[PDB]
Formats: structure tokens, sequence, C-alpha cells
């Protein structure tokens, strides 16, 4: 018999279960997470020149637009994905009724 | 003219990309033995971090 | 055995780990103030928020670094050493001797003895007219470690500008009030420098490869100041 006990204190747990991942698919809108970065986008190849210790990338207003990823070690651009507004264009009603 | 609503396009799938998983804590020595020496002299260490 | 001498523009490091490409990011942060006023050595010493060690130690006299609350066997203690090949850093306790010299027979020049050791991490040496700059934090036990190599040849406190990259983040969080140096072996060439760091407010550069180039105190003199607030390197007339 053994004792396998799993105590859980106030000390920093730091023994945790493992975290599986999934592929990486490249142009196309998708949901994505990296370590903990939740955002949606389309993934691309990116030219930067990261020095070996930076994660992220940001522009001047501070929105996250470069990923490293964990396994294999290159740069991913960020672009979200397509949105705009919709106008209707309509003779009145009292005329026709395409728009 | 009229500015009625918003226009988007949906997302495909989900995508979970956590590092390599390497530093396994042993749990196979302690089952994979063949002794425990006694009940009133058992081997217990501290598996952590 | 202390001379002081001005802090020049020196101690600057990676505040965290985004990258930038041609920005000026006003960072709020504990730093080296410009041009302050360091105790070159030639001890007791305590921490309070931080250091700035600037051990030249041209060859390789000084090593080794102690840092906790009684630097003995009573209370969990830290140490680093990193001659040619390994580097250690053990978290256990260790009574220390009358000097902090290396016996060079084994381990009872630096310190007393050995007792409960626990964790430890290893990596390669940290070394890779040899200046050598760290900088030590500890801030919610994760001890951040900074360093920067430039043998380069310069002053015994020269000018010029260098930013210093990570190291390690060890998840610690022992008590660190107090700290001592150490050496291997006073009237010797133990050319090395002291500072502490403080909460400030800086203006870093960064070029499109990434590297920080250049940055500003923003409380030295008036024009720092006003090239702080208008977040640029030039001013016009006004
Ligand atoms: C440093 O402190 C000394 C006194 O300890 C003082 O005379 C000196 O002006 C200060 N500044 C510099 C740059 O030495
Ligand atoms: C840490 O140790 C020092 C003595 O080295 C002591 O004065 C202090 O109370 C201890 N605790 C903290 C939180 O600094
Ligand atoms: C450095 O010290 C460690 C432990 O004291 C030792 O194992 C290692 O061999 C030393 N390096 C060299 C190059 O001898
Ligand atoms: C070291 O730690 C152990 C366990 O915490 C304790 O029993 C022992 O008295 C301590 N001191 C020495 C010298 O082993
Ligand atoms: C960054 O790297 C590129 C590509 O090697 C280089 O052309 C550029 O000059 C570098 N930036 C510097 C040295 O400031």
């Amino acid at each position: 018999v053994v004792v396998l006990s799993f105590e859980l204190l106030h000390a920093p747990a730091t023994v945790c279960g493992p975290k599986k991942s999934t592929n990486l698919v490249k142009n196309k809108c998708v949901n994505f997470n990296f370590n903990g970065l939740t955002g949606t986008g389309v993934l691309t190849k990116s030219n930067k020149k990261f020095l070996p210790f930076q994660q992220f990338g940001r522009d001047i207003v501070d929105t996250t637009d470069a990923v490293r990823d964990p396994q294999t070690l290159e740069i991913l651009d960020i672009t979200p994905c397509s949105f705009g507004g919709v106008s209707v264009i309509t003779p009145g009603t009292n005329t026709s009724n395409q728009v | 003219i009229y500015q009625t609503s918003n226009f988007r396009v949906q997302p495909t799938e989900s995508i979970v990309r956590f590092p390599n998983v390497t530093n396994l804590c042993p749990f196979h020595e302690v089952f994979n033995a063949t002794r425990f020496a006694s009940v009133y002299a058992w081997n217990r260490t501290r598996i952590s971090n | 055995t202390q001379s002081y001498t001005n802090s020049f523009t020196r101690g600057v490091y990676y505040p965290d780990k985004v990258f930038r490409s041609s920005v000026l990011h006003l960072t709020q942060d504990l730093f080296l103030p410009f041009f302050s006023n360091v105790t070159w050595f030639h001890p007791v010493l305590p921490f309070n928020d931080g250091v700035y060690f600037a051990s030249t130690e041209k060859s390789n006299i000084i090593r080794g670094w102690i840092f906790g609350t009684t630097l003995d066997s009573k209370t969990q203690s830290l140490l680093i050493v990193n001659n040619a090949t390994n580097v250690f850093i053990k978290v256990c306790e260790f009574q220390f001797c009358n000097d902090p010299f290396l016996d060079v027979e084994s381990e009872s020049g630096v310190y007393s003895s050995a007792n409960n050791c626990t964790f430890e991490y290893v990596s390669q040496p940290f070394l890779m007219k040899n200046l050598r700059e760290f900088v030590f934090k500890n801030i919610d036990g994760y001890f951040k470690i900074y360093s920067k190599h430039t043998p380069i040849i310069g002053r015994d406190f020269p000018q010029g500008f260098s930013a210093l990259e990570p190291l390690v983040d060890l998840p610690i969080g022992i008590n660190i009030t107090r700290f001592q140096t150490l050496l291997a072996l006073t009237a010797g060439a133990a050319d090395y420098y002291v500072g502490y760091l403080q909460p400030r407010t800086f203006l870093l550069k960064y070029n499109e490869n990434g590297t920080i180039t250049d940055a500003v105190d923003c409380a030295l003199d008036p024009l720092s100041e006003t090239k702080c607030t208008l977040k640029s390197f030039t001013v016009e007339k006004g």
C-alpha cells in the first residue's frame, strides 16, 4: 500500500497536472490561447526580429500584434478578422420594395 | 440610406498551444519497487515542483 | 577602502518581455537614479529594495553571494558560485567562517558547514577589463536577476550606455533583508561597486531591431522633465 497525499495548502502549489495542445492553423479566422493569451484573429508568418527572451509584441496603442509560438520558436502576426457597418439603400415603400 | 446594423466574420475553430511538457514527477518507482519494507517502517519522499 | 564616485548613465534593464519597435515607452519602476553616488570598495551591507553590483574583478577574484536573514546555519540563505563549467544556487543554510574567501581545501574557506539542503538550480556559468554588471530584485518571491557582460576596455567606471537582459526568475521567497559578498583565496584589486535602486520614472527608447538604445530620467533637471512631459527626445522653442 502507498499513501499519495495530495496536499494543497497555503504554500504555492507548483505541482499540477499536464496540459495538452492542438495544431496550428494559419490564414484562417480562429480563436487561440498561448499560455493564457486569449483572443481571436488570423495568424500568418512574420518577419520580426524578437530578442530571445521576448514573447509578445505591441504597437503604439498597446494592441498585441505578434506572438512567439511555445513549441516551435517562430513569429506570427495577428490581424483581427473583418468587420464593418451595413447600410440599406431603399426607395420609398410607397414606390417599390427592392433594396 | 439607413445605417442599420453591423457586420462580422465568425471564427472557424479553436487552438491551444501550451509549451512542451517535461519534468514529469517520479511516481513509477514508488509503485514499481517490489518492496515497501514494512508497515511500521515505511518509506516516504516529498514530491514537489 | 571606500572612495565614492558618480554613477553616470548606468544600470538600465529591460522591464518586461514585450517587444516594441521604434517607440518611446514611459515606464514607472525601480531604477538607479542618474548621476548617483556609489561606494567604490577597496563588510556589512543591507538590502532594502535591490542593488547594482558592478564587480569588474578583472581576472576571477570575486565570486559568490550570500542573501538572507541571518546568513548562517539558522535561517534559509542563498549561494551563487560560477567558476568555469557550472553555477549553483543552493537555498539551504550555512554558518559563516571568518572571511568570505574560498579555501581552494574544498569548502571550509568561505563558510563553516552544511545542513538540510533543499531545492537546487544549476546552469551554465554566468560568465561567457572584464566588466560584470548585475541587478538583484526580490518582488513577491520571484527573485529577478539581471546581467550584462562587457569585457570591453573602458575606465575603472567609465560612461556609456548598455541595457541589461533578464537571466532567471527563481521561485523563491526567503527573507532577504541583508546580504554579504564572497571571494576566493586586505589590500587587493577587488574592484567592485554597489548602489541601491529607487522608485522613479524613465523614458526608454527602442529601435526597430528591438533593443533599448537610450533613456532619460524624469527627475534630474527641468529639461529632462520637459522631455518626459512631451514624450520626445527633442524640444522646440517655447
Ligand atoms: C556623494 O556624497 C559625498 C559625501 O558622501 C558628497 O560630498 C558628494 O558631493 C556626493 N556626490 C558625488 C557625485 O560625489
Ligand atoms: C527579515 O530578516 C531581518 C533580519 O535579517 C528582520 O529584521 C526582518 O524582520 C525579517 N523579516 C522581514 C519581512 O524583513
Ligand atoms: C566548479 O565548481 C564545481 C563545484 O565546486 C565543480 O563541480 C566544477 O568542476 C568546477 N568547475 C571546474 C571547471 O572545475
Ligand atoms: C536541518 O533541517 C532538519 C529538518 O528540517 C532538522 O531536523 C535539522 O535539525 C536541521 N539542522 C541540521 C543541522 O540538520
Ligand atoms: C536589427 O537587425 C537588422 C537585420 O539584421 C539590421 O539590419 C539592423 O541594423 C539591426 N538594428 C540595429 C543594429 O540597430
